[PDB]
């Protein structure tokens, strides 16, 4: 059972700004971490699977970085739409997968 | 060599022979027993412990250690267990541990002595006020064989440079022998 | 088999090899025994 | 990153017939059961009898076998003997652990690339105090199969090896050869049923064809499983083996066995004897009735006091201890030199009882070697 | 072009059990493998198990045998899981992933392509 944890809790971001998100694990996560994007009201949707490739069909503006157990993902563009609850997963066995504690998208003001 | 040990007797060899031969394997024992229990450690005796608790096969081949430790066992200590019966007679060298009672009669009693059920854990009693035959004693049994894979464990001596065409008596993993060493042109196995 | 009246032959001794050679319309009765596997021909 | 694939159902019979390798059966255990011409394989390689002696086959092209497991249940209860084949390394890792179910194998389809294929093997969820290091030359290298026999006879666990390059046939048609080399590893171990290890090297990320589109699997390891035979065998020049001639096979090697040849000159010939053996174990004794009259000392009346204590003799008579040591009536009972259990087949001269009265604290006092009031 | 189809949102007694299904169409649901993926507040997401997809078993995981029982149909191309035992903790919404797609060999933990989702809540 790894454990994983996602910084900031909270950011407020300005729009047309950059937004960074870090991640980091206990264990090697080079090749092995889950990006996921969720709303209220729905269930989560995919956005960068192994920290190193972009889904099909996702916005261009996303994207990671990083190396090793720690893991970064910046965004181009920033967008009141875009905002919203991300979280990382440890994928260092096949089992228990264990999710990051997410982080919460704020506005600048 | 060294006069500190009370207790040395075998008879699968001899301890002068012990120089001068191999052994392939060595086998080391360690317990403890009473001063008049060590009648009980030559293969095939008659008792308890021989025949219920330590069986040891007719045709044996070691020896065994034994010296006094009344100077380091006695206080009395308590630490000493062993188990007495079980249910029938088996082969030797079984081991098992268990704190499952031992049950003779009718009534099945589950981890309880009440009626025909008793403690299987019994302890020695060792302290300095006792004579001899009752002080603790400390066994090291030896034992090996003979007839197994190349032996790689030998005495304490050294080889000698090998010369042919002339009777003598080759030492090759222990066996003695008199015959002429001639070169062979046979092409064996590397095993 | 020796003086056996032939009748305990398939327990006397397994192999299922063997069974052929116990069990089977391939017996004849001698007066030393039976032979197994001889079919009685009567020449001679 | 253990997973479970223990659900499966494989073949019930499972058996496959085997010339001379005698003539016995060895289990065909296939661990790849493709369901129809569409569908998800299925690895299944459970735990099999250990039966004094196992027979191992490869029959892999690929070398989808990579050792093999051994021991009790493996429970973090008892040592298991291990060996697992490293890149270019032979591990043994006979100890203690409790791993899972199914003994997985890290493969990634390593190919010509810059050595990026990442693999991870699943067999050792834990780790005990070790007693094992060993390591031997890895062996790696129109068909190709290899097999090996392990024996452990509680001194020396000594393995065979059938490295030679079987081909020209199904599986093991006609087997016209005998070697079984190998390096001994001595370990003191209570191994009971053991298992198999294969590694999962078939799936592919660029398939011309779906639904498992390799060549084969191929975990074809066929295992068995053996007996206590007297099979002669003769030596041959260069140290070699020519044939194994059993003594049981059939009637006629039986012969052969017995003249300590091969060939037998035409006639008749006698190998053994025969005996039927007895199937129960009876004992008989004369009628039991005059029975120990032993109503005097269980019911009486009244009793004697300590100095004055009386002495009963008992004798010309028989009797029965089964009825007096199961009677649900005493709670104390303790002696030496005898056991309940022995008391069934001995016999003396003279019994005397006696009977007194004594006190609460006057009962831990009746032993050898104390004193009291 | 693949979609996936959950179960609607459900509520359970406690000391019940409920059966929440996920349908997949469209798509190569015999070389899917399902997951379960439940999200409760004051606390992360947490996977329950999910099905091999190369040889197919109800891998569970971590506190969690015993709880929650996963069986896939190949003719159905549904997979139902079952809190039995039924506590208020266990209230959320479960998430389907059959299209794992980030791992080596025999993917698990896809934590992408969600479906739907299934609310299920406990209550007297
Ligand atoms: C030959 C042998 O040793 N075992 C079995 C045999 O008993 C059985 O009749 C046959 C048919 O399944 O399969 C094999
Ligand atoms: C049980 C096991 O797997 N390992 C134990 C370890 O936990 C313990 O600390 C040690 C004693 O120091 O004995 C061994
Ligand atoms: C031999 O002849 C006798 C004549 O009664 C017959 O009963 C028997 O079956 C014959 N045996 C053969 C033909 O093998
Ligand atoms: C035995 O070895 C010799 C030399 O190594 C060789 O000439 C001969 O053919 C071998 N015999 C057999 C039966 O392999």
């Amino acid at each position: 059972e790894i454990v994983m944890t996602q910084s900031p809790a909270t950011l407020s971001v300005s729009p047309g700004e950059r937004a960074t998100l870090s991640c980091r694990a206990s264990q090697s996560v080079s090749s092995d971490l889950a990006w996921y994007q969720h709303k209220p009201g729905q269930a989560p949707r995919l956005l960068i699977y192994g920290a190193s490739t972009r889904a099909t069909g996702i916005p261009v503006r996303f994207s990671g970085s990083g190396s090793g157990t720690e893991f970064t993902l910046t965004i181009s563009s920033l967008q009141s739409e875009d905002f919203a609850v991300y979280y990382c997963q440890q994928y260092n066995n096949w089992p228990p997968f264990t999710f990051g504690g997410g982080t919460k998208v704020e506005i600048k003001r | 060599n060294s006069a500190s040990f009370s207790t040395f007797k075998c008879y699968g060899v001899s301890p002068t022979k012990l120089n001068d031969l191999c052994f392939t394997n060595v086998y080391a024992d360690s317990f403890v027993i009473r001063g008049d229990e060590v009648r009980q450690i030559a293969p095939g005796q008659t008792g308890k412990i021989a025949d219920y608790n330590y069986k040891l096969p007719d045709d044996f081949t070691g020896c065994v250690i034994a010296w006094n430790s009344n100077n380091l066992d006695s206080k009395g200590n308590y630490n000493y267990l062993y188990r007495l019966f079980r249910k029938s007679n088996l082969k030797p060298f079984e081991r098992d541990i268990s704190t499952e009672i031992y049950q003779a009669g009718s009534t099945p009693c589950n981890g309880v002595e009440g009626f025909n059920c008793y403690f299987p854990l019994q302890s020695y009693g060792f302290q300095p006020t006792n004579g001899v035959g009752y002080q603790p004693y400390r066994v090291v049994v030896l034992s090996f064989e003979l007839l197994h894979a190349p032996a790689t464990v030998c005495g304490p001596k050294k080889s000698t440079n090998l010369v042919k065409n002339k009777c003598v008596n080759f030492n090759f993993n222990g066996l003695t022998g008199t015959g002429v060493l001639t070169e062979s042109n046979k092409k064996f196995l590397p095993f | 088999y020796q003086d056996v009246n032939c009748t305990e032959v398939p327990v006397a001794i397994l192999t299922p090899t063997w069974r052929v050679y116990s069990t089977g319309s391939n017996v004849f009765q001698t007066r030393a025994g039976c032979l197994i596997g001889a079919e009685h021909v009567n020449n001679s | 990153q253990c997973v479970n694939l223990t659900t499966r159902t494989q073949l019930p019979p499972a058996y496959t017939n085997s010339f001379t390798r005698f003539f016995s059966n060895v289990t065909w255990f296939h661990a790849i059961h493709v369901s129809g011409t569409n569908g998800t394989k299925r690895f299944d390689n459970p735990v099999l009898p250990f039966n004094d002696g196992v027979y191992f086959a490869s029959t892999e092209k690929s070398n989808i076998i990579r050792g093999w497991i051994f021991g009790t249940t493996l429970d973090s209860k008892t040592q298991s003997l291990l060996i697992v084949n490293n890149a270019t390394n032979v591990v043994i890792k006979v100890c203690e652990f409790q791993f899972c179910n199914d003994p997985f194998l890290g493969v990634y389809y390593h190919k010509n690339n810059k050595s990026w294929m990442e693999s991870e093997f699943r067999v050792y969820s834990s780790a005990n105090n070790c007693t094992f290091e060993y390591v031997s030359q890895p062996f790696l290298m129109f068909k190709n199969l290899r097999e090996f026999v392990f024996k452990n006879i509680d001194g020396y666990f000594k393995i065979y090896s059938k490295h030679t390059p079987i081909n020209l046939v199904r599986d093991l048609p006609q087997g016209f050869s005998a070697l079984e080399p190998l390096v001994d590893l001595p370990i003191g171990i209570n191994i009971t049923r053991f298992q198999t290890l294969l590694a999962l090297h078939r799936s592919y990320l660029t398939p011309g064809d779906s639904s498992s589109g390799w060549t084969a699997g191929a975990a074809a390891y066929y295992v068995g499983y053996l007996q206590p035979r007297t099979f002669l065998l003769k030596y041959n020049e260069n140290g070699t083996i020519t044939d194994a001639v059993d003594c049981a096979l059939d009637p006629l090697s039986e012969t052969k066995c017995t003249l300590k040849s091969f060939t037998v000159e035409k006639g008749i010939y006698q190998t053994s004897n025969f005996r039927v053996q007895p199937t129960e174990s009876i004992v008989r004794f004369p009628n039991i009735t005059n029975l120990c009259p032993f109503g005097e000392v269980f019911n009486a009346t009244r009793f004697a006091s300590v100095y004055a204590w009386n002495r009963k003799r008992i004798s010309n008579c028989v009797a029965d201890y089964s009825v007096l040591y199961n009677s649900a009536s005493f709670s104390t009972f303790k002696c030496y030199g005898v056991s309940p259990t022995k008391l069934n087949d001995l016999c003396f001269t003279n019994v005397y009882a006696d009977s007194f009265v004594i006190r609460g604290d006057e009962v831990r006092q009746i032993a050898p070697g104390q004193t009291g009031k | 072009q693949v979609q996936l189809v959950q179960s609607g949102a459900e509520v359970k007694k406690p000391g019940s059990s409920v059966k929440v299904s996920c349908k997949a169409s469209g798509g190569t649901f015999s070389s899917y493998a399902i997951s379960w993926v439940r999200q409760a507040p004051g606390q992360g997401l947490e996977w329950m198990g999910g099905n091999i997809p190369i040889f197919g078993t109800a891998n569970y995981a971590q506190k969690f045998q015993g709880r929650v029982t996963i069986t896939a149909d190949e003719s159905t191309s549904t997979a139902y899981m079952e809190l039995s035992s039924l506590r208020s903790e266990d209230t959320a919404v479960y998430y389907c992933a059959r299209g794992v797609g980030y791992r080596g060999v025999i993917p698990l933990n896809w934590f992408d392509p969600w479906g739907q989702g299934t609310v299920v809540t406990v209550s007297s």
